[PDB]
């Protein structure tokens, strides 16, 4: 790869500048060296490598909503055309991180609290193809989707408090995947209102070091249960 | 008005 | 290029898509093949030209900054470097701008609003990449800008009313290029100076279709004067 | 507070 003469702490360095610059595809490349030298990532490498590629996806999915609604409104090939350059560009960098995963991230070891994650990011990134799946590429993307994030429940109820951020997350994007894409609005409601009560119950489980992202995880499932009732 | 998913935090 | 089999009308259209996506840089490629059909711009065009490179150079500007501010305070090659990947970047781009001006935007011909957007557009392309020039070139830099802007203002003076929106966000312009690349405070207020005053007494020239523009621009004049006295 | 050149419209 391009990166693949800098030292890796040379790479983890330039992300978190490139985060300070807002340059975040140039972060995502960073990081995908960092992870390509072969070892394990640290929570805080974790966060940098989670922050840069959800802000690449996150302005191309705003782009393909805007070009999918301009393309819905008007039923020339114009608008189809640029929209599929745009949906072609977010397969390919959910690919990226697909692949990453598969190959460097996801592994037996390590502890509970990364492979979560890496489930979880394996989960919301086949979310991200089935926003803009359509045919038998569509039926199985979901079920990858799915499967991933149920692996990822099954280890963090065993092996983590149940305000755990990483537990909560996963469970949130869970939810929003029941509600979004397998069109399960119960099936939503039931994760994310169960989630949110076990937190409550067990409230004293919150950590120094991330209460503040556990809060506001579990005030967003709140959120997404006034929404949906 | 989009359901909210995890967002980008530190 | 890239978009030489695209019908121009196709390109501009995909502009105006990619402007509603905020998809820039593809927004500035898209006006950049348009431009390279060899036709003159439209008002209209001109502005979407303008818009997308503006904000491609405008992301890379604030992320120079950022750099350069990190590179300074800590006085490993880490900084040096990534500051050095963003600079080239930002200098490709304006390279881009001022090669599209000068083979084929600037002319003899078209009217004199034309004439006179395209050479501030010149002045200003070059004014960023004096921001981040040091030696041999930095003197010459300089000196293209103010040529450029030279030129613009001569005409303008000359062929469009003190309140016309080009004439002053190019009188604007040329300002801050005192103020801030030729060091020359007196010669930037009394620039501005003039020109929000002449503007004033002939407040009656403000256009229907652009009187919103101007206004704007009075008001960036007078920001700028208090914040330089 | 860096001076202000002319924005972005329309
Ligand atoms: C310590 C560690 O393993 N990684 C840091 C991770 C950042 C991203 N996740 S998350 O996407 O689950 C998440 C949860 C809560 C918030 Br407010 C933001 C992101 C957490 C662990
Ligand atoms: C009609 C025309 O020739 N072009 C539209 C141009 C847009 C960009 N310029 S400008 O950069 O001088 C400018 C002036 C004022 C504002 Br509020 C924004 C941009 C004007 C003409
Ligand atoms: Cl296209
Ligand atoms: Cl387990
Ligand atoms: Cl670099
Ligand atoms: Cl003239
Ligand atoms: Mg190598
Ligand atoms: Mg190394
Ligand atoms: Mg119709
Ligand atoms: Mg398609
Ligand atoms: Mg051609
Ligand atoms: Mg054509
Ligand atoms: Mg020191
Ligand atoms: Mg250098």
């Amino acid at each position: 790869g391009a990166m693949g003469s800098m030292e890796r702490a040379s790479l983890i360095q330039k992300a978190k500048l490139a985060e300070q610059a807002e340059r975040y595809e140039d972060m995502a490349a960073f990081m995908k060296g960092a992870v390509e030298k072969g070892e394990e990532l640290s929570c805080e490498e974790r966060n940098l490598l989670s922050v840069a590629y959800k802000n690449v996806v996150g302005g191309q999915r705003a782009a393909w909503r805007v070009l999918s609604s301009i393309e819905q409104k008007s039923n020339g090939p114009e608008v189809r055309e640029y929209r599929e350059k745009v949906e072609t560009e977010l397969q390919g960098v959910c690919d990226t991180v697909l692949g990453l995963l598969d190959s460097h991230l996801i592994k037996e070891a390590g502890d509970a609290e990364s492979r979560v994650f890496y489930l979880k990011m394996k989960g919301d990134y086949y979310r991200y193809l089935a926003e803009v799946a359509t045919g038998d590429d569509k039926k199985r993307i979901i079920d990858s989707a799915r499967s991933a994030y149920q692996e990822a429940m099954d280890i963090s109820k065993k092996e983590m408090p149940p305000t755990n951020p990483i537990r909560l997350g996963l469970a949130l994007n869970f939810s929003v995947f029941h509600y979004e894409i397998a069109n399960s609005p119960e099936e939503a409601i039931s994760l994310a209102k169960t989630t949110f009560d076990e937190a409550m119950a067990d409230l004293h489980t919150l950590s120094e070091d991330s209460y503040k992202d556990s809060t506001l995880i579990m005030q967003l499932l709140r959120d997404n249960l006034t929404l949906w009732t | 008005q989009r359901s909210t998913s995890t967002p980008n935090v530190h």
